[PDB]
Parts: structure tokens; sequence; C-alpha cells
């Protein structure tokens, strides 16, 4: 049960107990996961008077590549535990690409444990520099509306769908969080960006008592609020004669907002009056909702050049900066929130995992051992290496973050990377310019329509006979599925090499599905990436996934706004 | 070769059998009749009259646990089941006996009964499974890096997965895809593929089970 | 230092007292009010909230027989229950686990019930007495040669034997001679001697007990 000073005096106590937590979290690791596979090769069975020594001492750093089979191997048919141990709930991917093949890792019922905690603290330290009403609400624009089965019969994918739809979500976060705005259901409608423009709207809809502004990434707040910028006429209309408009179309949601709707003439006066008022939108943020003190986000590294907009967007409300880690391994938390954004440093937590830093001083790179979390001296640039629950045993990364300070005990880390750069062939090609090609060529005839296509995705499923690429759009806004269908022809159409004609042409591969999936999946994806805790070296994702891929996975299926094959053939 | 007093439906004895395959041993497997006892049973546990009991040089090892530490002690060179460090043998032996005692108990009540006890078994079958993968952390098998001794204790209730898949009227692997899914790893590698019965036949007989006493 | 959660009147606790003073460590005594279990108990074991409990370097250590193993294991040098073979060590698991069954039941039946339920018990226990007299047969000790695991296990249930004599009304020492003359026989152990509290007190929890439940 939640309370601020008893929780950061068990924060400070914990800060203060980093390398006693750090150890026996490794301790915790090692005995609930003595039996893997690895770790026989690696000669480890627990115990010793040299349990860290031996940690450090006996099994190689892995890499993804590496990873790939055995996590492959608990996805794919034989539910087998691996490289974590028990099979998996759900699985993820990270940033980059495993040598441009998609990349496979272990989740676990602690992701939920280690994030109720670290949102639990961090509302803490927020409220404390941020105090908010016990009977407000929260613009949370959150999504985990995509549920789908792997290939094997274990569902496989995203941080949020996860965090979203455990059991525990909504009684953990109930008491901690400002009531959500959007019924669950908007939040895990069928349709994202219908469910965006109604999140807006159901954002849009209680302010008054509306503590904070939320996206995980500035450029999340940014889209949202462009997003803001290109649909408000539609919104007062919609809500005006209390009837919703034909852009949204799908039931579920449409049931449950004409649940709430009826004709009131006023309001579209007034809503009208003051955003006129705006000079073109300058710091709409605080306007729409006057009361939060706050624009919640991820505003550094990647999102370094939309902070500005977000500022452009937030005006004169401060700017308040996520906390770093992921299902991965979480890793620090943000002591102190109200910092600028331009400086902004968050505080590790030492129960999540067992850390190690790989130094980067010799030239670029040398040949420098691991060593301990605050081992790492101030004003240098370490890799991350992470041994979690999340499967992950002493991975390599590949991203560098600075150490500036300390908090108590424990570090205080700062990031200015962008992406994790080591690229090898990709498999899931299909050449990256003509999957950028095929989604540029067909996205025009949705260009048609006065939108440009925003983000996108591919996948590639064994499990059908003949099996069948599936590949996923991000965009501007809501359309019939006549074109849809002619641009998925036409991605079909798009990748020009003599190959896919062979396959598609002869039949041996089913023809391309467009599943066109809903706006802000992509950023999702995003939003989990910069986050994830290592550096900020995490956005140059992904093009197709096989069965290696996850993150992006939960999300591809159950928010399918439209699932077609092609018309032709 | 080692005398193995065994019965087809009995999880225990699937367990000895389990264990000596796992090993890397050629023993030999006897089925019996209850109701006609064989002389070497009954001279090799008389009061009980229970299996496993395994006949090795002359020497009769009865229980699974009992016979699964001793294929253990016996043979101990290649594959090894317990950790090396004593806590360690003692985390594979607190939950092995753990499979043991509650865990079996309620099962039992899943298969063999009927009004409340059945109700009240499949509470307790959820409880309790989620406790043995609550402890499980995020560990392949139990025991030990490879095949384990709870790992052995647990695994010929991979059988009996399907029975209360159906009977208990629930899903151990909607709920918990982890146990029942380690057991479908662990049927990979030799031992459980031939040792524990077609989980159809023990659905049906345990059904039949059910029809012979009311 | 070792720290152990304990009964005065438990079987179980004594298992643990007995093996720990026997082997030859120093430890400490905690008694439990069961009515409100220890932080450090409750740490131990959240469920069961069962005793005895031996704490090691930071590690609950639980269970009985769990216990005894725990304590041949953690001082492997100078006094072991086990004998050296691998048959020995499962010959006397074998009869621990005999301990357990209907002879735990068995007292538990006499000085726990009474009527239909006591002579049920009362069969049960001289039965058990007398298959316990014959596996002993002349052994000093059943554990092995010397004080043994199993001596350990069983010789705790001694200071019952008033309990048993009394409530039952009975005198298992003329259909079954050698158990309590073996069991004062083992008194002399020094593990035993100081571990076990006296049994006009246990008889009279024995009464207590029997008075509130009638
Ligand atoms: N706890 C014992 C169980 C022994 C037991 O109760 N066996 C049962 C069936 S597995 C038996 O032999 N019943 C005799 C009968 O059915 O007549 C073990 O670990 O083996
Ligand atoms: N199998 C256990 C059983 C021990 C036992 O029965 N302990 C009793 C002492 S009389 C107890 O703790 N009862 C507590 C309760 O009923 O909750 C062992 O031998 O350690
Ligand atoms: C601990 C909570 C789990 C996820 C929290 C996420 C949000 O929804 C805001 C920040 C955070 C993204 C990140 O910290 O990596
Ligand atoms: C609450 C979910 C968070 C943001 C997670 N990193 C995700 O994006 O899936
Ligand atoms: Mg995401």
């Amino acid at each position: 049960t939640f309370d601020m000073n008893r929780v950061i005096d068990e924060f400070d106590e914990m800060t203060r107990n980093a390398h006693q937590v750090q150890k026996q979290t490794l301790k915790e690791i090692l005995l609930k996961n003595q039996s893997a596979i690895y770790l026989q090769n690696c000669g480890l069975n627990g115990n010793a008077t040299d349990p860290e020594e031996a940690f450090k001492s006996m099994v190689p750093l892995v890499t993804d590549v590496e990873l790939e089979p055995y996590i492959k191997r608990m996805v794919d048919g034989d539910t087998s535990p691996i490289l974590t141990g028990h099979p998996v709930p759900a699985i993820s991917l990270s940033s980059g690409t495993s040598q441009g093949r998609p990349k496979f890792i272990p989740f676990t019922d602690e992701l939920m444990e280690n994030t109720l905690q670290l949102f639990r603290t961090a509302f803490a330290f927020r409220n404390r520099d941020f105090p908010i009403d016990d009977n407000g609400k929260a613009l949370q624009f959150i999504f985990s509306s995509k549920q789908y089965i792997s290939t094997g019969g274990v569902p496989v994918g995203t941080a949020t769908t996860n965090v979203y739809r455990n059991p525990n979500f909504k009684a953990g976060m109930k008491s901690i969080t400002s009531p959500s705005c959007s019924p669950d259901e908007v939040i895990f409608s069928p349709d994202v960006h219908q469910a965006l423009y109604c999140h807006l709207l159901s954002g849009i809809l209680f302010r008054d008592q509306v503590q904070y502004v939320f996206a995980v990434f500035a450029h999340g707040l940014v889209h949202a609020f462009r997003t803001f910028e290109q649909v408000w006429e539609e919104i007062v209309t919609d809500i005006k004669d209390g009837v919703l408009s034909n852009r949204i179309t799908v039931p579920s949601v449409r049931t449950a907002m004409s649940k709430l709707l009826t004709p009131n003439p006023e309001l579209a006066e007034t809503i009208r009056t003051k955003c006129m008022s705006l000079s073109n939108w300058y710091g709409l943020i605080p306007a729409l909702f006057p009361n939060a003190k706050y624009v919640y986000g991820i505003m550094t590294g990647s999102m370094e050049p939309y902070v500005p907009k977000l500022r452009h967007y937030a005006g004169d409300l401060p700017l308040v900066s996520h906390d770093y880690g992921s299902s991965e391994g979480w890793i620090a938390a943000n002591v102190t929130p109200r910092l600028s954004p331009e400086e902004a440093t968050f505080a590790v937590i030492p129960n999540l995992g067992y850390f190690e830093f790989l130094p980067v001083s010799e030239t670029g790179e040398g040949e420098e051992k691991p060593v301990g979390l605050t081992q790492v001296k101030i004003g240098e640039e370490y890799e991350v290496v992470i041994t979690n629950y999340a499967g992950l045993y002493r991975y390599r990364l590949g991203d560098v973050v600075k150490v500036i300070g300390f908090y108590n005990n424990t570090p205080q880390l700062k990031f200015i990377c962008r992406r994790n750069l080591i690229l090898s062939i990709n498999i899931d090609k299909n050449t990256e310019r003509d999957l950028q090609l095929s989604v540029e060529s067909a996205a025009k005839r949705l260009s048609e329509e006065k939108i440009e296509v925003i983000d996108f995705s591919s996948y590639i499923d064994v499990s059908t006979d003949p099996g069948h690429y599936a590949i996923f759009w991000e965009i501007s806004g809501e359309t019939n599925e006549d074109v849809l269908q002619d641009c998925c022809n036409c991605l079909d159409r798009a990748f020009i090499d003599a190959g896919y004609v062979s396959s598609r042409k002869c039949k041996t591969i089913g023809a391309l599905e467009l599943r066109v999936v809903a706006k802000g999946t992509f950023r999702k994806i995003q939003e989990h990436f910069l986050g994830l805790g290592s550096s900020a070296g995490q956005f140059k994702m992904p093009r197709c996934v096989k069965p290696s891929n996850a993150k992006v996975l939960q999300i591809l299926c159950e928010n399918v706004v439209s699932s077609y094959f092609s018309t032709a053939f | 070769l080692p005398i193995l007093l065994d019965y087809w439906p009995s999880m225990f004895g699937m367990r000895a059998r389990v264990a000596l395959r796992e090993k890397g041993v050629e023993f030999e497997y006897r089925e019996e009749d209850f109701s006609n006892k064989s002389p070497l049973l009954l001279q090799s546990n008389p009061i009980h009259k229970k299996i496993p009991v395994l006949v090795h040089n002359g020497k009769p090892v009865c229980e699974s646990l009992n016979v699964v530490q001793y294929v253990d002690e016996a043979w101990p060179e290649k594959n090894p089941f317990f950790p090396s460090d004593p806590y360690g043998r003692a985390q594979a032996r607190f939950w092995a006996d753990f499979v043991d005692k509650k865990f079996t108990d309620a099962q039992f009540k899943v298969w063999g009964k009927k009004g409340e006890e059945q109700e009240a078994g499949k509470k307790e079958f959820i409880e309790a499974v989620k406790i043995l993968e609550s402890e499980l952390g995020d560990k392949p098998y139990f025991g030990g890096d490879s095949f384990g001794y709870v790992d052995i204790s647990l695994i010929t209730f991979s059988s009996w997965f399907q029975a209360y898949e159906k009977f208990g009227n629930f899903s151990i692997e909607s709920e918990s895809p982890k146990l029942i899914a380690w057991a479908k790893r662990c049927m990979e590698k030799e031992s459980v593929s031939k040792s524990l019965p077609d989980s159809e036949k023990i659905v049906a007989y345990a059904a039949e089970y059910r029809k012979n006493n009311l």
C-alpha cells in the first residue's frame, strides 16, 4: 500500500544497500535459476564463497546471435526452458538487430514486480516534487491493445501488452497513479489510431482534475499534440451532437463511446473560443489541462530534438523525465524529476538485477574487464552488461552511458546516445531499401487522402502453409478497406527482386498479408526501447520479424484494424 | 541386471525408471499383479508391499525418491542429479519432498474423488501450482543444471497433466503454461520419452479407477 | 551461529536438536508460541509455518528428515549418521520414512483420540513397534554400527511413551520390549540427553489438549 515517506526511506535504505542488494540479487537469481543450460556449460552450481568471482570468471559474455537459437527453441512449438528457465509467458525484442536478424528475449512476473515497485517509487518521488489531487486523473496516452499467440502457442510480445493485461496492473496502479481517463477497452481497443483520437478525447474529457499529460516520449507527446492539431474540428463535432465521427468504425469502442455521448451545444462554443487564442499552439499543454504541474516524458537521447517542440507544446510547464530500464532488466529511478531535460539524472535500483559496466577509455574500443557498480569512475562513459531474471545473462547490449553523480550510496546516470550501431547482414530481407520502397510506393494510395504514412514493420510465419509475410503500417489517418487492399497488393508488387517473384508467383509462400495496424504502435516500440536499461543507444528499429522477433509481436495482431491477403494472385 | 519392482500406472515407479534411464544404466522393468504379487516383491518389502523396489546386486531399494537418490549415489559419474553444494541438494530435496506431499495428495483428489473433495482438490491444485512455479524464479530444470532430483520427483506427473486437464476441468497450461511446458521440454530427453506411459492410457485407467469404487 | 526454531514437545524439533547436538555444534534455541509465529520463522516457511528450522549463513533449513540430512551434510568430517555404502543410506532412509507414516499417525491416534479411533491406533502402533522390533533385530543403533540417522529420527518418540502407555492404558514394553529398551539406551547420547524436555510434562501436554477436545 502506497505512502511516500516510508517508501522513500526504504529507498534511501536500499540505495544505501546498493552492494548488498546487487549481490543478494545475484544470489536469488542464481538460486532461482541454478538449472540453466548455459550454466552447465559454464560450470556453475551456486553457493560457494566465490559466487560473484566465479560469476565473472567462468561464463563468457553473450551476444544476441548466440542467444537466438535457444530462445527460438522456447518459442517454436517446443515449449522449452533455456537461457532462463521456465517457459516465459511472453517474449521481447531489443533495438538494433541480431545480425540484422530478429532477437528474442525472456519475460517473467518479476518484470511486473519490479515495474510496480518502480512506478510506486517514482510516483512517490515525482509527487513529492509534484503533488496531485487524490480524486483527479492522468492523461495517459498508453496502449497495450494487441493479443496473439506465437507459432508455438506461447504468447510473445511487448512490455506494454503484458504490463496492462497483467491481472495485477489495474490493482497495482490504482492507488499510485491518478485514475485513467480512457476506458480500459479504448486502451485495449482493436483500433489504436482511432484509440489515439479517442484517447485524446478521453484525456480531454475531465482535465479540470488532470495532474499531468502522459506519453513515454517527448515525441510521443509530440504525436498526441500534433495529432491534436490534426483533429479537434472533428472532435468538437463528434462530442457536440453526441454522435461520434464516422472516422472511428470499430464496434467495442464505438459502443463504449456512444455510452458516454449526448448533444451539448455550449462546450463547442467554449473550446472553440480558447484554442483560437493560441498563436498557433504555443504551450497548449498547460492550456488544455490548466492544472497539471508537469509533462511526463523521456526527453533525452533520440529525443533531444523533440523536447523543444514538446516545450513548444508544453510552454512554461516543467518537463519531467522517465526512469530508465525495461523488462530486459530495469536500471534507474529518477529521484530528482524536477530537474531540467538537459540535465536529467536517474538513480539505479539495486535488486532489479546485477549489472556490470564495460569501459571505453583506451582509444576505441580498448580492452578492460567489466567492473563493479560504484567502481565506475565519475565522468567517463561505460557500456552496460546485465544479469537478471529477464533471461539475459552477461550480455553485451552495446550502448554507452555516463555517470555524473551519486545519490547517497548509488551512482547517477546520464545518456547522450542514439543508436546501438553494430550491424551485419540481415536475413529478414528483401533489402531494407526494398522494404522501405514497398511501403513508400504502396502508401502513395494512402497519400491521395491527405495523409502520409508514418512508420512500419514486417513479419514471417512458418506456422502457416504456405507461410505468409505480414507487413504492418503506422499512418496519419483512417481509410476504408479497398485502398489498403490495393496497398498490400502494391507492397507485393514493390519488392522488385527476381526472387520474391519466383516464390510468391509460384505458390511456395502465401500472399503477402497486409495487416494494417494503427498509429503509435511503432511509437510504443520506440517508447519501450529508449526506456530500456542500458544506454540511450536503442532506436535503430527492426524492419522485418522472423520467429525470433518479439516486441513488435504482441503489437501486430489484435489491433489489426484491417487484415487482408492480396486480391491479386 | 537390476530388477525394478514397478506398477504400470504408478507415478513414483515412473520416477525410478526415468532416473535409471537418465543416468546411463541398463536395467529390467518388472510389472506387477497386486492381486498376485510376486514372491520377489513379497520378500523385498513385506509390510508395505508397495513400489518402486529396485533389486541391485541382491540389495532392494524401495521408494521412488529413495531409488532416484540411490541411482544417483551408486552411479554418480556423469549426469549428477544433485548440485554440489549441500544447501543446493537441500533445495532439490525440499522441493522433491514437496511435490510428493501436498501436491500428490491434491491431484489424488483431482482424479480419484467426487463432490467437495473434487472442488477443493482443483483449488489446491492451482494454489500449489503457482507456488512451485513461484519458487522457480526462472529455472529450466530443478535438481541440477540438467535433469534433477526434484525434477525426477515431479516429471512423472507430466503424464497426469492431461488427466488433470480434463478430469480436473482445468487448464494447467492456460494459467501456468510454465509447469506442463517444463514437462514438455523434459519430454525431449529419452528418459521421459519412454518412461512415462501414454497420456491417454493414464487418463482412461484413471477414469476407470473412478468406475471401480463408489 | 546456527539458529533453531523449536517446540518444547516437538519430536520433529527434537529430531533437529538431537542431530545438531550429535555432530558437535554449538547453537541457539528459541521456543515458539505457534499462536504467534516468528518473523524469522514466517520468513523461513510462510505457508507451513512449521518447525524445526535451522538457519545457517542466512538460509532457513526446513523439514525434520531434511534438517537431519542437513546435519550430516553441514559438517562432513567427524560424525556421520550414515554408512559408507549407498544401499545402507537407502535402508536408513526407508526406515526413517517408516517412522513418519503409520507410526506418527499411530501414536497420534493413541494420545490423540479415543474409542473407535483409539483401538485402531493401538493395534497400529503395537504392530509398528513390532516390525520395528524385527528390523532392529540386534543392532545397537539402526542407522548403522553407531549412532545414526534413524536413531535420531525415532529415539525422540520415546519420551511420549509415558503418554501412550497411560492414555491407552497400555504397556508397550511386554509385547515389544527391545524398542523401549533401546530407546532409553539411546538416552545416553549427549544429543538427546539435553535436547528433549521431560515426559511428565509432555504427557501433561497430552492431558491438556485431551482436556480441550472432549
Ligand atoms: N510415498 C511412496 C508411495 C508408495 C505407494 O503408496 N504406492 C501405491 C501406489 S503408487 C501402492 O503400492 N499401492 C498398493 C496397492 O495399490 O495395492 C513412494 O514415494 O513411493
Ligand atoms: N513434517 C514436519 C511436521 C512438524 C510439526 O508437526 N510441527 C508441529 C508442532 S506440534 C507444528 O508446527 N504445528 C503448527 C501448526 O499446526 O500450525 C516436521 O517434522 O518438521
Ligand atoms: C516501471 C514501469 C514500467 C514501465 C514504465 C514506463 C512508462 O510508461 C513511463 C517510463 C517508463 C519507460 C521506462 O522507464 O523505460
Ligand atoms: C508501460 C510500458 C512501458 C512504456 C514499456 N517500456 C513499453 O513501452 O511497453
Ligand atoms: Mg513498446
